[PDB]
DNA sequence: AAACTATGCATGCTCTACTGCTTCTGATCTAGTCGACT
DNA sequence: GACTAGATCAGAAGCAGTAGAGCATGCATAGTTT
């Protein structure tokens, strides 16, 4: 599934957890970008509130090209469910 | 109240340990 | 001296 | 250690009918076998069990021949006990209509033991006969049977519906059983014949947790020239469960899907992680923290010569009081195995200490890594064996100096004469020891040291109930567990009037 | 520092080294003069171009440097009067060293 | 006794305190500084939550809230630490004396009323509850105010006011060229004037020796582990408290620090699924145990409920003769049971009657003990314990009950069978002679834990940056030389009488 | 007959949790002073 | 009324002690292979 891009925020979940999640996603076929890039389409946070998420989105936009599609804020539940099912899961309001 | 510990009020002073002293 | 079924 | 047990059972119609007011022999035998199997299953002792039945229409055994050796089936061969055996006992074993002679069943059991014993070091063999002796007896092969029993060194036991109002056939059966027991062992053989009621009482409790102490060699030293080789074991200690609960995933019920791991992070908004190689030790010295790396701690750690058993000195037994005993174990010290001079020296020391009424203050260290300890060793002499008993003693730090008010010289809590008389009556009525005047001896009516720990009994009961009933709430505590934890009813009965009197005399108001 | 010395895994340097580094605004190579202890790797490195004492055989020395070298050396009594006198005489004869007034 | 103990170290800064009578002697100022340092270290090791202060009087500079003259409060009431010890260390030597003179000065006048006022102000500032208030006066001037009588009257009035407030005053009089005389002025200021403390003392006070004696053992205030109910039967209940008169001493728990900046870190444990990566709380997971080639699954709640037998407390079962109790059946350190009248009124009377009758009849109360909820019951024996006092009437054995645990059938282990060999009377006599030669008196506080003492010494050396750690003498090591000297030839005779010519015990 | 490996025991150190006792801090309240009004 | 300042109660934090599990280390004991 090269169509979709998944990025995990390092500075809020820890190095070991991020490495384990990336390894599991890679073994499951998902492609995870090690470094932040414009091609990212899904962003997953961990133990975070709405205010911190929106501030992170603003910071990311502050150094992003115009006329693009910023990723969608998602919770770790979405990633865990997608890994468990083995295929991408539809996004709902709770994940957003 | 003789023998009271000056350093720690309310606790009885403890004599230094002498180990074994043969009679 | 318990032995057999009892040991 | 290893053992093989061949349970021989009777399934003839003779046991299918009995007095309605009492349980039938078949049900009692089934209960006894089930209890034994449970005890063996929950006590992993590497013992094997086989099950043979006689009196059923079926016929399946190694030695068929002609009409002889019929109506006998080797239902279960020699193998480790497991829950499927209990399930087979519960349902598969059913009453039968045909009768059989238990001599042929004994022959079949002996053949099974002989065939399945080879290839393994079975140091013990037992055959238990659960028979009512209703069927007729064909004692045409007694001599060869006894010869085989003696040659193979196989123990025999019997279980009958009556303890040592029966038909003459039962009397003849009992006589032949007594003859067999006398031939096998003699007089004491008469004690190897049990009854279902007696066996149920003995097998109503799970086996105790048993562990083997490791022999600890050392040398008791008095100075720098006297040394006695000694071996120490652990006598008294708080027993724990051999096995611990394992965390599993609810859905897949597997320990491989659950991973536990510890991480370290700093107190920052990012909570950045730090590897274990960047983590140092530190201690609290007042209002600030002093770093102390582990390597420096080992460099400065107190070093001692491990495995030491030295006699610091000797002191009167009065000076050492039981209330000061510390630690979590009691050590028993004997002379070195296969050593006569050490035995003589230790016996001399023990006898001298007992005659002088004194104990030895000693320094004990398990090994290099173990912290040194100061303890007391006192003699223990018995009619058959003598040794030393070692118990740890407190350091100056461990002692606590607490002040408590005196009750004897209190003008507000002074008991009256009537109150003292009531307390005396209560103490006399609730005595747990009986003084036999003929022998002038004290008998303990409530021995605590012989009571199995209820914790393990409860754990085994619940585990068994879950295994046999996957979907069912856990049961309540067994009645016999409560009974064995309470004093005999006789003691309780005599304590009613004294207790009522004490209530009347002593006011007690909850605040 | 004693604990670090007893663990041969690090190098101990006197503060004077960093003061000299500040003075010259450049990285000054280490020296046994600015040192209290050496890890095995530094012992192997300095054992090549620096003798066991605090002296080198690649760079010349002055009065102060020789005084520093002699300071580290401790008095030893493996000699006897007559043999020391004879060795002194041989040394004085070897290098045209008989011209001293004392 | 609830609260914290506060202490103030008043040190005179007069000229007479800086003069040494002999060349090889310690000046009074240095002795006072050493005593303060020793008390600081002892407090750090034993009671780190206590408050200490250091104040000087008679100096040229001043530092106080009220802005008095010639009073420099060097350290206010605060928990002890290494920083204060290091700060005090800069006055220990002669160079330290010069530094102290330069920083503050000496040889100025002073008034004791101002000193006591400053001490009271320092005491008032503390917000925590203070069980004890104490001041110590390190001085060698028995007549601080001989020329003026109004100053003496003001000092007397202030001392009386402080005594009424509840502030203890102690005088650690030091050596004087002439001789200290308490009767002159300090009889009134001092809180308690002992009868023996009226003669002229020609030497420093004996309390300085006690102060200099470092105590490196933790001190714990009285506390009750549990306050349970003793139930003679279902309807007779009394309230008792349980205490641990003996408790193992352990090193303080280590703390995890960061290498770069010594900043404490936080450790977190978590459990995650391998095939999914999600985080599982300690309720999703179940428990398992493989018995009989089968898996048995129990929930956490059921596992905890397996241990529920009876409500916490002690339930009476009967009375047993003390002879049946066995010394070698030790299983766990014993506890102390005392009355507790707060919960139930009338418990003390019944407890006293039971204790008296148990002592009279020499019996022990067998009971079933359940310390906390969901804990399997144990069988214990309450042995009466009478009140025993020493020569000076100081209580050494309190009155109450001794709770001793009794082993179950699973707590005993079978022993290998060993044949018995009996020694001849001559060998027993020789061993008796040896034992008599090696006799000594035993006390419960005659030994110290070498590991804890060495750990404390190392910690102090690291904190104070001392040159080398102080080595602690181990009293638990056998005295081989003394034993060899005392025994004499007895060892050789015993070895000849008990061992064959070629035995080689070591081999 | 000798070497390697499975099995077990004893002990010290550490994370983790839970229960109970003591002390500190936030929150809920009456006396003194100034002021408003009538 | 409003403010300010005193005094009273109840919940949370610290600490002590216990229990369970795991790890590491060391040692001993017995079974299997060559």
């Amino acid at each position: 599934f090269p169509g979709v891009a998944i990025y995990l925020v390092e500075p809020r979940m820890g190095r070991s957890r991020r490495a384990f999640l990336t390894g599991l996603a890679r073994s499951k076929g998902f492609r995870v970008l090690d470094a932040c890039s414009s091609e990212a389409t899904h962003v997953v946070m961990e133990e975070t509130s709405a205010e911190e998420a929106v501030s992170w989105q603003e910071r990311r936009m502050a150094a992003a090209p115009p006329g693009c599609t910023p990723p969608a804020l998602l919770d770790i539940s979405w990633l865990t469910e997608s890994l468990g099912a083995g295929q991408p899961v539809p996004v709902e309001c709770r994940h957003r | 109240c003789p023998g009271e510990s000056l350093i720690n009020p309310g606790f009885k002073s403890k004599k230094p340990a002498g180990g074994v002293d043969f009679d | 001296k318990p032995r057999g079924l009892f040991s | 250690n290893k053992a093989a047990v061949v349970l021989c059972m009777d399934v003839g119609f003779t046991m299918s009918n009995s007095i309605p007011g009492i349980e039938s022999p078949f049900e009692q035998a089934k209960k006894v076998i089930t209890m034994f199997v449970q005890r063996q299953v929950f006590a992993e002792n590497k013992d094997e069990i086989a099950l043979v039945l006689f009196g059923t229409d079926g016929t399946d055994n190694p030695l068929s021949g002609g009409d002889q050796y019929q109506n006998i089936t080797v239902h279960r061969h020699l193998m480790l006990p497991d829950f499927d055996l209990l399930e087979d006992i519960e349902s598969k074993i059913q009453p039968g209509s045909q009768q059989a002679d238990f001599l042929d069943a004994l022959i079949v059991s002996m053949d099974v033991i002989q065939h399945e014993t080879i290839g393994k070091k079975f140091e013990k063999r037992h055959i238990e006969i659960f028979t009512d002796l209703s069927s007729r007896f064909s004692k045409s092969q007694l001599d060869i049977i006894i010869h085989s029993l003696k040659k193979c060194d196989i123990s025999l036991q019997f279980f009958l519906p009556f303890s040592l109002g029966i038909t003459e056939q039962q009397k003849e059966g009992l006589e032949i059983v007594k003859m067999v027991m006398i031939s096998l062992e003699g007089e004491d053989g008469l004690d190897e014949i049990y009854s279902f009621s007696e066996s149920l009482r003995k097998l109503c409790v799970f086996k105790k947790i048993e562990r083997h102490s490791i022999h600890w060699p050392c040398r008791l030293t008095i100075g720098s020239n006297l040394s006695i080789r000694i071996a120490a074991y652990k006598s008294i200690l708080q027993e724990r469960v051999k096995k611990t609960w394992t965390v599993v995933d609810a859905k897949t019920l597997k320990k491989e899907d659950i991973q536990k791991e510890t991480v370290y992070c700093l107190n920052d908004d990012d909570e950045t992680e730090v590897l274990k190689e960047d983590i140092i030790q530190g201690f609290r010295y007042g209002s600030d923290i002093v770093p102390f790396s582990k390597v420096d701690e080992e460099q400065m750690k107190y070093k001692s010569e491990g495995k030491c058993f030295s006699v610091l000195g000797f002191c009167k037994s009065s000076q050492v009081q039981r209330r000061f005993f510390m630690g979590n174990q009691v050590l028993k010290v004997f002379a070195a195995r296969d050593d006569e001079a050490a035995a003589v020296a230790l016996s001399s020391l023990i006898h001298a200490l007992d005659d002088l009424d004194m104990v030895a203050i000693v320094r004990y260290a398990y090994d290099k890594r173990a912290n040194p300890q100061v303890g007391v060793a006192f003699p223990h002499i018995k009619h058959n064996y003598e040794c030393l008993v070692y118990v740890q003693l407190p350091f100056m730090e461990d002692l606590r100096q607490y002040m408590f008010s005196s009750l004897k010289n209190s003008k507000k809590y002074a008991p009256t004469e009537a109150q003292l008389n009531a307390v005396d009556a209560l103490i006399d009525s609730m005595s747990l020891a009986k003084k036999d005047e003929k022998t002038d001896t004290l008998e303990d009516l409530f021995p605590t040291t012989k009571i199995p720990n209820p914790r393990f009994q409860r754990l085994f009961q619940c585990l068994l109930h879950r295994a046999l009933h996957p979907r069912e709430p856990l049961p309540p505590i067994q009645q016999h567990i409560w009974n064995m934890l309470n004093p005999p009813a006789e003691v309780t009965t005599k304590s009613q009037i004294p207790l009522s009197k004490i209530k009347t005399l002593f006011p007690l108001i909850e605040a | 520092v004693k604990n670090i010395i007893l663990s041969n895994k690090h190098d101990v340097v006197k503060p004077a080294w960093l003061l000299e580094c500040f003075k010259t605004k450049s990285f000054v190579p280490w020296q046994p003069r600015f040192m209290i202890h050496m890890c095995p790797s530094t012992k192997e490195h300095f054992a090549r171009e620096y003798d066991c004492y605090g002296d080198s055989y690649f760079i010349d020395t002055d009065l102060n440097q020789l005084k520093e070298v002699f300071s580290g050396i401790k008095n030893s009594n493996e000699q006897t009067p007559e043999e020391m006198a004879s060795l002194i005489a041989d040394l004085e004869y070897r290098y045209s060293w008989d011209c001293s007034p004392l | 006794y609830s609260g914290r103990d506060s202490l103030i170290f008043l040190v005179d800064a007069s000229k007479a305190m800086f003069e040494s009578q002999s060349e090889d002697e310690l000046t009074p100022f240095d002795m006072s500084i050493q005593c303060i340092q020793s008390v600081y270290i002892s407090k750090i090791i034993s009671s780190d939550r206590d408050l200490l202060a250091v104040v000087f009087y008679g100096t040229e500079k001043d530092k106080n809230s009220v802005n008095f003259k010639n009073i420099y409060v060097l350290q206010e009431l605060d928990n002890p630490g290494a920083k204060r010890i290091l700060e005090l260390d800069q006055f220990k030597g002669q160079q330290g004396q010069k530094r102290f003179q330069d920083m503050m000065g000496h040889g100025s006048d002073y008034s004791l009323s101002e000193v006591l006022w400053v001490c009271a102000n320092l005491f008032s500032d503390v917000q925590f509850k203070m069980s004890h208030k104490r001041i110590m006066l390190f001085t060698n001037e028995d007549n601080p105010h001989g020329n003026d009588s109004a100053k003496a009257s003001r000092a007397r009035t202030k001392a009386g006011d402080l005594r009424d407030t509840g502030i203890f005053l102690d005088l650690m009089h030091l050596k004087k060229p002439g001789g200290f005389d308490i009767s002159l002025f300090y009889r009134d200021i001092i809180s308690i004037a002992e009868d023996e403390d009226l003669r002229v003392h020609f030497e420093e006070s004996s309390k300085l020796e006690d102060l200099l004696r470092k105590v490196r053992a933790k001190e714990t205030r009285k506390r009750a582990l549990s306050r349970l109910k003793l139930k003679l039967n279902k309807d007779i209940v009394i309230s008792v408290g349980i205490y641990n008169l003996v408790q193992k001493a352990l090193k303080p728990p280590p703390i995890k620090l960061y290498r770069e900046t010594n900043e404490p870190v936080k450790t977190k444990t978590r459990t995650f699924n391998t095939s999914t990566g999600g985080l599982l709380l300690p309720s999703d997971t179940k428990r398992s145990q493989i018995y009989g080639s089968r898996q048995i699954i129990l929930e956490k709640e059921e596992t905890e409920e397996l241990k529920r037998f009876d409500d916490p407390g002690l339930m009476l079962m009967g009375f047993k003769p003390l002879v049946l109790l066995k010394k070698h059946h030790y299983l766990r350190p014993s506890l102390f049971v005392y009355p507790e009248e707060s919960l139930v009124i009338g418990s003390s009377t019944l407890f006293s009657a039971l204790l008296i009758k148990c002592l009279e009849k020499e019996v022990a109360a067998l009971c079933r003990y359940t310390p906390r909820r969901n804990i399997p019951p144990y069988f214990v024996a309450l042995v009466p314990q009478e009140e025993e006092l020493d020569d000076q009437k100081i209580q050494v054995t309190p009155p109450g009950f001794q709770l001793v645990f009794l082993p179950f059938a699973d707590d005993k282990r079978k022993m290998p069978f060993t044949e018995k060999i009996m020694a001849t009377p001559e060998q027993v006599g020789k061993m008796k002679a040896i034992v008599e030669k090696l006799r000594f008196t035993y006390r419960s506080d005659s030994f110290e834990n070498p590991v804890l003492q060495q750990h404390f010494r190392n910690l102090e050396a690291l904190a104070l940056d001392l040159m080398e750690p102080e080595q602690a003498v181990d009293l638990t090591l056998p005295k081989v030389e003394a034993m060899n000297k005392r025994l004499g030839s007895l060892v050789d005779e015993f070895k000849e009488l008990v061992y064959p010519p070629d035995y080689n015990p070591e081999g």
